[PDB]
RNA sequence: AAACUCCAGUUGACACAAAAUAGACUACGAAAGUGGCUUUAACAUAUCUGAACACACAAUAGCUAAGACCCAAACUGGGAUUAGAUACCCCACUAUGCUUAGCCCUAAACCUCAACAGUUAAAUCAACAAAACUGCUCGCCAGAACACUACGAGCCACAGCUUAAAACUCAAA
């Protein structure tokens, strides 16, 4: 199926940063993934620490990948990412332009609810 | 029979249903700019629908949004990120007196 | 400029200034309100202590440490030990809800320090350690 | 239609071939995902 | 409603119990 | 704990007013619902008995304000009799 | 199974499917999509090789296919979640519910009962 | 009743009447209820499509002189 | 707005398990609660703790600490007007949005009636 | 009570009676008591309004049926 | 009061525990249950009812074995209270709550309101509770107490569970 990996890297310089992307798009490729598009959404200050791999972080490199892959790679995926030591979190979800948003009338209004109790006088 | 008598059909001066200012769009986790504007400045508490007037369907897609933005890397928990302080206030909530 | 009562962030640039001192570099007074006790400790930016002061440190014994005159007591005491070392604008961070979580703070202030900031930080579990069983009264 | 649609969109997928000039023109681009709701229900994209 | 029918087995099972535990 | 501070649960002190910054702070923490959450988790509230507050706090909720309501829909009414003497 | 590289039900009969890319391929085949999607292929194959019109789904003979392969799905499932006793007893339940058509096809089309059951792999055996 | 429906879109186009309903008088007719009745007459002579008659009529009034200030 | 009450309580028709257990019935009540005194709490102690705190420093001895005397007794004096003052107003309603009494004899004009007539 | 003075008027012109007034129980029910053992009743009770002031029937409409005496009601 | 005083506060590092706010939502599941995030698998039945002769499940507590251990905590120990205090109050700590692999099969397992289909008219209807009914089916009930007991039988259960009486006794319950 078609999914994102949103990837937050260490903050490198662009050579370290270049060769982090290559081996992680690779290893995509190498589980069967077929890599749709790269985003970079920039390097900025992370909402806490991070420890990873025995080190602190305060800001990283935010990436997208979409792609396709089988069912059976996101778990293999998940194992490569944990082990790159340049990675401070990746995690891999359903892309969210898959699910399609169902049409919205409006907001029903929901009129007090009646006969809760019988009329007999108390 | 006669011409004036009432006739049937559907209510011609029915008001469209009102919409939440969400209706149509899509949340994404990735938009943190957005979700911000539904949690507390103070606390980063996420707001009931009585104060930010989502219908049930996007203040559930705001609700889990925050939560994995937040858990992912992308969205403060403890407060609301203070570059989103001076966005549009679209929450029913006032704090000062 | 119009009032704000968020705090001015670190790393913009700010025009507030306390003494020619910015945000990030007014000492601390950290206030642990406890149900039975209250602690005080003022601190520099660089986490530097400089001054120490609980109701059981100023005499007082058993439930009348629990008080709110008690932590102003404790609070007066704090701030003439920090504003002997040059204290006099702080920033006051208080965690817990007892009796002396005000009143520690009214002790600072007459003692001659000039808080800028009240910040909380109570410790809330967001799910965390199962708490002591309820009491039968 | 969504075979057509998706056979154009293939030939901007990444390769190996590729795979190296892909990585450093996204180096020097950025995209963004941030932007607020009114009030109105208007969307106010950001300052860039 | 009481709870008087309960405390008659309340009971009982409590005395079972323990005569269990006795012998 | 990893966290920025300074930013969370903080308000600043208006021309030395500390007690009307204490009550901002205070208001700002009640209306989070942060003040009776620490109160409650003082002692563990056992789940059926967490469950029989939220209902009946949710009871109360829903009988004040639609006593609140018919208050001021009625409000209106409490004008001088029109018709004194009839 | 059927391979990986079988497209889709959806994708199988759209004009010129077989002079798209390599990559395309790939993603309208069953290597690319969830295991229900090749729950539908599977489906599909008995319809054909059993029943007599594969385009009736309402038919005994249809619902006795369709509920044959999710029994398939539920014990691949418990095969390696042994201890999900929600899914046992969907098991259980659609066991009896498949046993429950073949009794009253076997009443009804005894004909279209035995090539049920050859078609299946069924060995359909009375209650004690 | 079937002028509702023309009651309905007017009220959504031109909004209501600056002009002051006055309920008393029992043939009172506001312009809504002119609007009604030329968009009734034009009916009548043959035209059937309902967006075209709506635009004719308004036309209609203000060669007459009435005030129809479109709300949007 | 109201929280709904749809498929809230357990009732024949309702599917599923309760929401809410009222132990009263929820029906709007002809009368509101009694205007409930709020907690008294002892006042001035700011201007007691500094008499009393010269007092410590000048061995009890009165004719040092007239400044802070009198300015504990102008205290307890504003505040023992403060008591006449909050009462009186209490009783008009001057801070209440209604009395219990006055907003009573407006609901006695319109009953709630679950009941059929 | 908007039209008592009008009702009372009306019922003094056309040479009736009028009852705009607060009902005492039993005027219809108890009338020997409450009038004396020869008091004649009503032969006929109109009611311009037959909801009380708190949105119920007038109790005099039961009361009515009770002595048989017929009622008109808008 | 006892307790601790390699204690307390700030800062940093740091779980096999638990899952603020959202939730004023009322959803999922057969029930039990289920409210941190992600992914995979996945939520029977194109008439209905139907197994106490079966099958599969079933909160908490508990048993067996190997692990983890923040916090809570039967028991136990100490402090206090009391005429006494085997309690209520304070402190410490264990079984246990967690994981894995097997057992045990019980709850006010109750929303004490069976499933399916239908009705709101007639007599609306003992009372209260959550208005009154119809068709159809299965399950169950027949004064109280003895009795969640005895015996028999079955069960990984051996101080257990399931099914479950009688005698004596009462004129009530
Ligand atoms: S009202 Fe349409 S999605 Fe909220
Ligand atoms: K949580
Ligand atoms: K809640
Ligand atoms: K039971
Ligand atoms: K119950
Ligand atoms: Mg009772
Ligand atoms: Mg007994
Ligand atoms: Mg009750
Ligand atoms: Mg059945
Ligand atoms: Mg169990
Ligand atoms: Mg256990
Ligand atoms: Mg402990
Ligand atoms: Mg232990
Ligand atoms: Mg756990
Ligand atoms: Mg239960
Ligand atoms: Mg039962
Ligand atoms: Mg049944
Ligand atoms: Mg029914
Ligand atoms: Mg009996
Ligand atoms: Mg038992
Ligand atoms: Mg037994
Ligand atoms: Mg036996």
């Amino acid at each position: 199926p078609r999914y994102e990996l949103a990837l937050i890297l260490k903050a490198m310089q662009r050579p370290e940063t270049a060769a982090t992307l290559k081996r992680t798009i690779e290893a995509l490729m190498d589980r069967g993934a077929i890599v749709r598009d790269l985003e970079n959404l920039g390097e900025r200050a992370l909402p806490y620490r991070i420890s990873a791999h025995s080190q602190q972080h305060n800001r990283g490199g935010y990436f997208l990948v979409d792609f396709y892959a089988p069912t059976a790679a996101v778990e293999s995926m998940v194992e490569h990412l944990s082990r790159d030591i340049d990675v401070i979190r990746g995690n891999i979800v359903k892309h969210p332009l898959t699910q399609e948003l169902k049409e919205c009338e409006g907001i029903v209004p929901v009129p007090l609810a009646e006969k809760l109790y019988s009329t007999k006088k108390r | 029979s006669n011409e004036d008598l009432p006739i049937s059909m559907e209510n011609p001066y029915k008001e469209p249903l009102k919409k939440c200012i969400l209706c149509g769009k899509h949340v994404d986790y990735k938009n943190v700019q957005l979700l911000s504007q539904f949690v507390s400045p103070f606390t980063g508490c996420i707001y009931g629908r009585h104060i930010t007037g989502l219908c049930g369907k996007k203040q559930k897609e705001i609700t889990k949004a925050i939560k994995r933005a937040q858990i992912m890397g992308f969205m403060p928990v403890t407060y609301k990120d203070p570059a989103y302080l001076k966005d549009p206030k679209v929450c029913n909530i006032r704090y000062r007196e | 400029t119009k009032f704000s009562i968020y705090p001015p962030i670190p790393g913009e640039e700010s025009s507030l200034r306390w003494a020619g001192k910015k945000f990030e570099e007014i000492p601390i007074a950290h206030i642990k309100a406890s149900h039975n006790n209250t602690q005080i400790q003022v601190v520099s930016a660089s986490n530097e202590p400089l001054a120490f002061a609980s109701c059981g440190t100023e005499g007082f014994r058993n439930a009348k440490k629990g008080t709110g005159i008690a932590a102003q007591t404790a609070g007066i005491a704090a701030a003439a030990r920090a504003k002997q070392k040059g204290v006099i604008h702080i920033r006051v961070v208080v965690k817990g809800l007892g009796p002396g979580r005000l009143s520690a703070m009214h002790g600072l202030i007459m003692g001659g320090l000039e808080v800028i900031s009240i910040t909380d930080n109570t410790p809330i579990p967001h799910x965390g350690c199962r708490p002591r069983k309820a009491r039968k009264l | 239609r969504e075979v057509l649609q998706l056979q154009e969109e293939v030939k901007n997928f990444i390769t190996r071939e590729n795979l190296e000039a892909r990585v450093e023109a996204a180096l020097d681009s950025r995209k963004n995902y941030n932007w607020a709701i009114t009030r109105e229900g208007l969307v106010v994209r950001p300052q860039r | 409603k009481n709870v008087l029918k309960i405390r008659r087995r309340k009971m009982n099972h409590h005395k079972y119990r323990k005569l269990v535990k006795k012998t | 704990a990893k966290h920025l501070k300074f930013i969370a649960r903080t308000v600043m002190v208006q021309e030395g007013n500390v007690e009307s910054a204490y009550r901002t702070l205070n208001r700002i923490l009640t209306m989070d619902g942060l003040i009776e959450d620490i109160k409650h988790r003082r002692y563990y509230e056992k789940p059926c008995r967490r469950r029989q507050r939220e209902s009946y706090e949710r009871c109360r909720r829903i009988y004040n304000m639609e006593m609140a309501r018919k208050i001021n829909f009625l409000m209106r009414k409490n004008r001088a009799d029109p018709w004194q003497g009839c | 199974d059927p391979p990986p590289s079988t497209l889709l039900k959806d994708y199988q009969n759209v004009p010129g499917i077989e002079k798209v890319d390599d990559v395309v391929k790939r993603l309208l085949s069953l290597e690319m999509a969830n295991k229900k999607e090749m729950l539908k292929i599977k489906q599909e194959q008995f319809m054909k090789k059993i029943v007599a019109n594969p385009e009736d789904t309402r038919s005994l003979e249809a619902r006795i296919i369709a509920l044959s392969v999710k029994i398939r799905s539920y014990e691949e499932h418990l095969e390696k979640h042994r201890k999900d006793k929600a899914h046992k007893r969907y098991l259980l339940m659609s066991i009896d519910q498949r046993k429950k058509m073949l009794k009253n096809l076997r009443n009804t089309n005894y004909d279209v009962f035995e090539k049920i059951c050859w078609g299946l792999g069924i060995e359909y055996t009375f209650p004690p | 009743y079937h002028e509702d429906r023309i009651r309905a879109k007017f009220y959504s186009v031109y909004g209501s009447g600056q002009r002051a309903f006055d309920l008393f008088n029992p043939n009172f007719k506001s312009t809504c209820q002119r609007f009604v009745e030329k968009y009734t007459e034009l009916q009548k002579l043959g035209e059937t499509d309902e967006e075209k008659l709506f635009v004719e009529t308004g036309k209609a009034l203000l060669a007459e002189g009435v005030i129809l200030r479109r709300v949007g | 707005a109201t929280p709904s009450l749809r498929g809230r309580l357990a009732r024949f028709g309702n599917p599923r398990k309760p929401v809410l257990k009222p132990n009263k019935p929820l029906i709007l009540a002809n009368r509101v609660g009694e205007r409930r005194r709020e907690k008294g709490e002892a006042t001035c102690i700011t201007e007691m703790s500094v008499m009393m705190a010269c007092w410590k420093q000048n061995e009890f001895r009165d004719d040092a600490c007239r400044k802070e005397i009198q300015g504990f007794l102008d205290c307890a004096a504003r505040a023992q007007e403060a008591r006449k003052m909050r009462s009186i107003q209490e009783t008009l309603g001057e801070s209440g949005s209604l009395l219990p009494n006055k907003l009573n004899k407006l609901l006695q004009r319109f009953p709630n009636k679950p009941y059929l007539s | 009570r908007q039209f008592s003075y009008l009702i009372e008027n009306m019922a003094r012109d056309c040479g009736e009676y009028a009852h705009t007034r607060y009902f005492r129980g039993g005027m219809l029910t108890n009338a020997r008591l409450l009038f004396g053992p020869t008091v004649r009743l009503p032969d006929l009770i109109i009611f311009l309004h037959t909801l009380n002031n708190i949105f119920e029937p007038h109790v005099a409409v039961r009361d009515a049926a009770k002595m048989n005496i017929p009622t008109v009601g808008i």
